[PDB]
């Protein structure tokens, strides 16, 4: 210690993530007049969100009549009603202005022969609440929406007065008496301290798909915010829902998006099949993400593969116009070409399920509001936001729908904004901070850095990703799980055991990839274990000893006679998980999902019914 | 912090500093129209040069052009030495004059891809040599 | 504001096409008209054209100022012989004509 | 077994004395991916892990991976390895960059030039957005195709002997295409504004036309064609 000098920052906001959510956070709170930071270990525009290709959801009405109530209904059906009510109906209320607002910062959108946004189907997502046929309210760029949003939003920030800590890694919240008080960063040029201090802190640090061995997301996607959030002592929530994305190239696991099935291509078994269609009659291809995958996988068992060792199956688009490929889907064509080596206008890309998207992160409130679990009941943890897919407001529950994501990051982004704006002002009092904030993190900082182990970090982390992906796929059972559970606290063990090289001061790699171990085992071992612990199969949660959906009640059958299962009797709950820093103990519990929404004249509660497309 | 001073950061901190350029000419790959871009200027400033040397000459060399004429066909001049001298002298002006008529047309914003590229520069090398073997005889 | 550099990039533009129009016109109409244009294109289109090479590889107030403060008295010293010698001499198309036919 | 060779560029900021020097790290391709990411990714994680680079994607959109790769500017994630054992490929940080460490560059100077053109959308009259779509054909719209999917991995700049000798002046390709993205952009309202901030000899005109820039870019774009349309714009243009 001591040999890091530390530097001190004062502001009135701090976020940390540059990606989409983290990006609106930022400029939303400047645009308000706040004196805001923005710490990212990457240029704002190498985040994850510019990956992106389907699009983002919103029942603007261009291809035809919508109601955004109907994709409201559409959503907490997609989460297997463990998504929350409340924030789903913001979400989707909010998600027309929020698309505007993007088009309106410059999005250049794909254009109707009106001259507006040009929107496609998408993933389970019907008109008149189910019933009237499949709708067309997915907005985007041609086929490159994630870059482009990204994009223009950063261009839109620097517009304003921002302070953007580039390549600066956040090591742990600046927590005091349960209430946050900032971050501290390692500024990864010079390898010094920082101390960001503010009034407000918003986590939209991403995903962690990393967990894993094979994943569509980036080698960034390491649930650092989950991390921190798990060091203060606080829950995380739903780490167990991982999203199995159908479509991801046998290689690399890069992806392939869905707009491919919505604009038109099907998915193909070796018997040469339309399965998906065999699964889900009505939705077909284009049914939950959830369901679709479970499927894929399945038919792969049985003994179907389309390559050497069938081990995968085989997407198709070849039937549609050449032209069709290149104005809606250019983007897949490139890396279909140079990852897989493929015509799409005359051949179908190799395709397998692999992790891809993590509904669970940072407990919230539909303001972004950052909840801990207090005698059964839910309390806001002063001057702390999360948003973007590190954050759990559930609003995607047990199954994200597709091109909900981006969605989710532009309106919550907002939202942390707003909830900011509309609760103190900026110049209000930045709480105290013990001279010795942050030692903890910088000890653990020092102590990896000159690691003289056994393990080399990337051996251990190959460890828990092969771990992972045996024990904790699409597929699962207790005794997999279990042994999973105390074979990834084994490794978590480990990390005393490992082996860093580099030593300089200056762009460590080294250290901090290390660093990003430790936060992805954090996640894990929740995920892991709140998996064992989930005796039922709701969304992407397949379980095989329990192929039930257990709520208060049997939905399926009616409603009245039948008597209401205590709350610890049922799995209609989140997850709330917690672990020991020091030993990997976790220990969970559980709290209710809400079911009112905002409004009951204005938007409707959806009883949970039958899971089905 | 704004635009400029982020520059002037920039400059601060690096020239201050013991950073290294990576190297650039030295490993960069060489490309026909890399080397075809190069040459027009050199033959651009040789071309000046050549013109300002006939300029100042004629302000300040005595004698009028026949008597410097005359001076050098009482010089042993060798035919094949006539043609040499009379062909780097229509090479340099050639290869600057047509490879100049590609640059017009791509001001036109015409040309301007990978393929249109490769094939201008060859046409371009083509006619300097014709033209100059041409006018070597001329 | 001002449109400088705009009209100076189709300025060079100009006399490169018309410099591109006098060759020709000079071999089949050679005149002391011709001779002089010539010259005037001719030491123009080359000053502009030293002008990019020197604003482009001289860093530095105290050097581009002077450099450039060089490059127009070669290019004065160099019109002006130019005109000397269309004047007081044969001339650069006869010159040129008479230089080939030796 | 298949060895292939790696000659890579080396330095470090913490280690006194120490000189740009290269580096040869041997590789079984059998055991390997097929890009030049894979085997950055692999020598690091077994043979050194002190080698330090930028990465993220590995799919060729965030444009982490800009290095020069047997003298050529690309993206290390998308170019193939040349599984020709005889040949020893050679990598480099981008070209006339300031070498943070290995092969990372500082790419401030660039992100400050990118800020300096004002890459958004401006209206004249801002007091209605937010409200309502605004309309572009699909025409206008086509405008912008090969413009837009610029991922900023500065390969092209990097790659321009006019950025080599005057990057501090000279915006470079990069940002002079996006500059031309938002002149073009049908609902934008300062085209004439946009081009005025280009009238003077360095931010515009060190451009001479070498075609580098498009020769290199890992996306098929065309910086130096648009280099052209805003220089055509830049001497026909009013007021
Ligand atoms: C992987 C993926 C996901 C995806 C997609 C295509 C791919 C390949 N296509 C989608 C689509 O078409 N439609 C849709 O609705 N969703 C789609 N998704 C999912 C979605 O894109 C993601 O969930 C979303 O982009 C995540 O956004 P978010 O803003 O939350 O996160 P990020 O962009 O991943 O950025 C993370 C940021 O945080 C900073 N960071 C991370 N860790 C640190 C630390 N330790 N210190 C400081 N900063 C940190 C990053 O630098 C980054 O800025
Ligand atoms: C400036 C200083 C110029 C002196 C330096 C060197 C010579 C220049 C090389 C150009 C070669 C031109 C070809 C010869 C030529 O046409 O002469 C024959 C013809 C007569 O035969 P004819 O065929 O019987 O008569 C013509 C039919 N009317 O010539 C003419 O009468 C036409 C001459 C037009 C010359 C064009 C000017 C070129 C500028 C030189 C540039 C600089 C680099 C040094
Ligand atoms: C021994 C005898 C004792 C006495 C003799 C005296 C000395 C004269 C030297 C003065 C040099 C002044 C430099 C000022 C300058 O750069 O002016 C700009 C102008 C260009 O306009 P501009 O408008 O900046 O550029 C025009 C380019 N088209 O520069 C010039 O005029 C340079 C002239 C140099 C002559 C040698
Ligand atoms: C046949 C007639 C000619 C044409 C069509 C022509 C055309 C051009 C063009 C288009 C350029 C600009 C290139 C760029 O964009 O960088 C140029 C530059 C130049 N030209 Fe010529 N030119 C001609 C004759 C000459 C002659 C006779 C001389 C010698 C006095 C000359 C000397 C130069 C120089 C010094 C440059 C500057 C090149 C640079 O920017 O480095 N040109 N010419
Ligand atoms: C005309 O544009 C060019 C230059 O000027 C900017 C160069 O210096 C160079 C460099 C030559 C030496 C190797 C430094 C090249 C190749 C070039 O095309
Ligand atoms: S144009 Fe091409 S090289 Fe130049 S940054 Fe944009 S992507 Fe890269
Ligand atoms: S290399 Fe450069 S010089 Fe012009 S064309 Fe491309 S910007
Ligand atoms: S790492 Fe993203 S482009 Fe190569």
């Amino acid at each position: 210690s001591t040999q890091y000098p530390v530097v001190d920052h004062e502001f009135d906001a701090v976020v940390v993530g540059a990606g989409g959510a983290g990006l609106r956070a930022a400029f939303g709170l400047s645009e308000a007049g706040f004196n805001t930071a923005c710490v990212t270990k990457l240029f704002p525009t190498r985040s994850h969100t510019v990956a992106a290709q389907g699009g983002i959801n919103a029942a603007l009405g261009n291809m035809e009549e919508d109601n955004w109530r109907w994709h409201f209904y559409d959503t907490v059906k997609g989460s297997d009603w463990l998504g929350d009510q409340d924030a789903i109906h913001y979400m989707t209320e909010q998600a027309p202005a929020s698309v505007v607002e993007l088009e309106n910062y410059g999005m250049p959108f794909s254009r109707t022969e009106d001259g507006k946004i040009y929107q496609r189907a998408f993933g389970g997502q019907s008109l008149k609440f189910g019933k009237g046929g499949q709708a067309h309210r997915c907005c985007c760029v041609a086929d490159r929406t994630g870059h482009s949003l990204l994009h223009t939003l950063y261009g839109r920030s620097l517009r304003y007065d921002t302070s953007y800590f580039v390549e600066y890694f956040a090591l742990d919240l600046l927590m005091e008496n349960g209430e946050c008080r900032g971050v501290i960063a390692l500024c990864i040029e010079d390898g010094s301290i920082h101390r960001i201090r503010a009034r407000n802190t918003v986590v939209a640090t991403g995903g962690y798909g990393r967990t894993y061995f094979s994943c569509t997301s980036a080698h960034t996607s390491t649930g650092d915010g989950t991390a921190m959030v798990t060091r203060a002592g606080l829950p995380c929530q739903d780490l167990e829902f991982v999203q199995f994305h159908p479509t991801g190239i046998y290689g690399a696991g890069c992806l392939i998006t869905e707009g491919c099935r919505g604009e038109g291509g099907i998915l193909i078994n070796s018997q040469g099949e339309r399965f998906m269609e065999r699964y889900a009659p009505v939705a077909k291809d284009l049914a939950s993400r959830d369901v679709v995958s479970r499927s894929m996988t399945l038919e792969i068992r049985e003994g179907r593969g389309c390559g050497p060792e069938k081990d995968h199956v085989y997407l198709q688009l070849h039937h549609l116009p050449p032209e069709q490929l290149a104005v809606r889907l250019p983007g897949i064509s490139e890396t279909a070409m140079i990852f897989a080596g493929v015509d799409v206008t005359k051949e179908p890309i190799p395709v397998l399920p692999t992790v891809h998207y993590n509904m669970g992160g940072i407990p919230t409130n539909y303001k972004g509001q950052v909840l801990r679990h207090v005698n059964g009941q839910d309390q806001v943890v002063p001057g702390l936001y999360a948003c973007g897919e590190a954050a759990c407001a559930s609003v995607h529950g047990a199954n994200r729908l597709g091109a909900n994501s981006l969605l989710d990051l532009v309106v919550f982004g907002r939202a942390c904004a707003l909830s900011i704006a509309e609760s103190c002002r900026p110049g209000d009092k930045v709480p105290s901070i013990k001279p010795n904030a942050g030692e903890e993190s910088v000890m653990n900082l020092d102590k990896l850095r000159f690691a003289n182990g056994t393990i080399r970090t990337s051996e251990l982390r190959l460890s828990m990703q092969k771990s992972m992906q045996s024990h904790a796929a699409v597929f699962r059972v207790g005794s997999v799980l279990q042994e999973g559970c105390e074979k990834i606290l084994r490794l978590y063990g480990d990390l005393q055991h490992l082996k860093t090289f580099d030593r300089g001061m200056v762009w460590n790699t080294d250290l901090v990839e290390t660093l990003e171990l430790q936060n992805l085992m954090l996640c894990a071992l929740q995920t892991i274990y709140g998996a064992e612990a989930r005796k039922e199969s709701r969304g992407a949660h397949a379980r095989e000893d329990f192929k039930e959906r257990v709520d208060e009640y049997d939905y399926s059958k009616p409603i009245q006679g039948q008597q209401k299962k205590p709350f610890q009797e049922h799995w209609r709950k989140h997850t709330l998980s917690y672990v020991d820093v020091k030993t990997g103990k976790v220990s969970l519990e559980y709290r209710p999902v809400i079911d009112k929404t905002l409004n009951e004249a204005d938007c409707a509660t959806v009883p949970p019914a039958i899971r089905s497309y | 912090t704004t635009a400029k001073e982020e520059m002037e950061r920039f400059w601060n901190k690096n020239l201050g500093s013991n950073r290294p350029l990576s190297p650039h000419i030295t490993i960069y790959r060489w490309s026909l129209p890399m080397a075809m871009s190069i040459c027009h200027r050199g033959t651009g400033i040789a071309l000046s040069a050549g013109v300002s040397l006939f300029g100042l000459s004629a302000l300040l060399l005595p004698g009028n052009f026949e008597s410097h004429l005359e001076l050098v066909k009482s010089l042993c001049l060798g035919p094949t030495l006539i043609y040499t001298a009379k062909f780097g002298i229509v090479f340099p002006l050639m290869y600057h004059t047509w490879n100049g008529i590609r640059h017009l047309i791509w001001d036109l914003g015409k040309g301007l891809t990978i393929p249109q590229l490769t094939q201008s520069g060859v046409v371009v090398l083509i006619l300097t040599v014709l033209s100059s073997v041409g006018l070597a005889a001329m | 504001s001002s449109k400088a550099a705009s009209l100076h990039w189709t300025g060079e533009r100009v006399v490169s096409v018309l410099l591109l129009g006098l060759l020709p016109a000079a071999y089949l109409n050679p005149c002391s008209a011709m001779d002089y244009s010539l010259a005037a294109a001719l030491t123009l289109h080359g000053h502009w054209g030293i002008g990019q090479v020197v604003t482009d590889y001289v860093r530095g107030d105290a050097l581009q100022k002077a450099a450039k403060a060089g490059l127009l008295a070669l290019s004065a010293f160099t019109f002006a012989g130019l005109c000397y010698f269309n004047y007081h001499d044969v001339g650069i198309c006869k010159a040129v004509a008479m230089l080939w036919k030796l | 077994p298949r060895i292939k060779k790696f000659a890579i560029y080396r330095w470090d900021p913490d280690k006194t004395g120490d000189k740009p020097h290269m580096q040869t790290y041997e590789i079984d391709l059998n055991n390997c991916g097929p890009m030049v990411l894979d085997a950055l990714i692999k020598i690091k994680n077994e043979i050194d892990s002190t080698l330090t680079f930028r990465r993220s994607c590995r799919e060729g959109i965030c444009g982490s991976c800009a290095m020069n790769i047997n003298g050529g500017n690309t993206l290390a994630c998308t170019r193939r390895i040349d599984t020709n054992l005889d040949k020893v490929s050679k990598i480099y940080p981008l070209p006339h960059m300031y070498v943070i460490k290995d092969l990372v560059p500082d790419l401030s100077n660039f992100y400050a030039q990118y800020k300096s053109i004002e890459p958004y959308l401006k209206k004249k009259d801002e007091s209605q957005e937010g409200k309502q779509q605004y309309l572009q054909s699909i025409e206008e719209r086509e405008k912008l195709d090969g413009l837009y999917e610029c991922i900023l991995c500065a390969c092209c700049s990097t790659s321009c002997p006019s950025y080599w000798w005057n990057g501090d002046k000279y915006l470079g390709p990069a940002v002079l295409m996006q500059a031309y993205r938002w002149m073009i952009d049908s609902r934008d309202d300062f085209t004439e504004e946009r081009l005025a901030k280009l009238q003077d000899p360095f931010s515009l005109y060190r451009c001479h036309t070498i075609m580098n820039c498009t020769g290199t870019c890992p996306k098929g774009l065309n910086p130096g064609k648009a280099i052209a349309e805003i220089k055509k714009m830049m001497a026909t243009y009013k007021e």
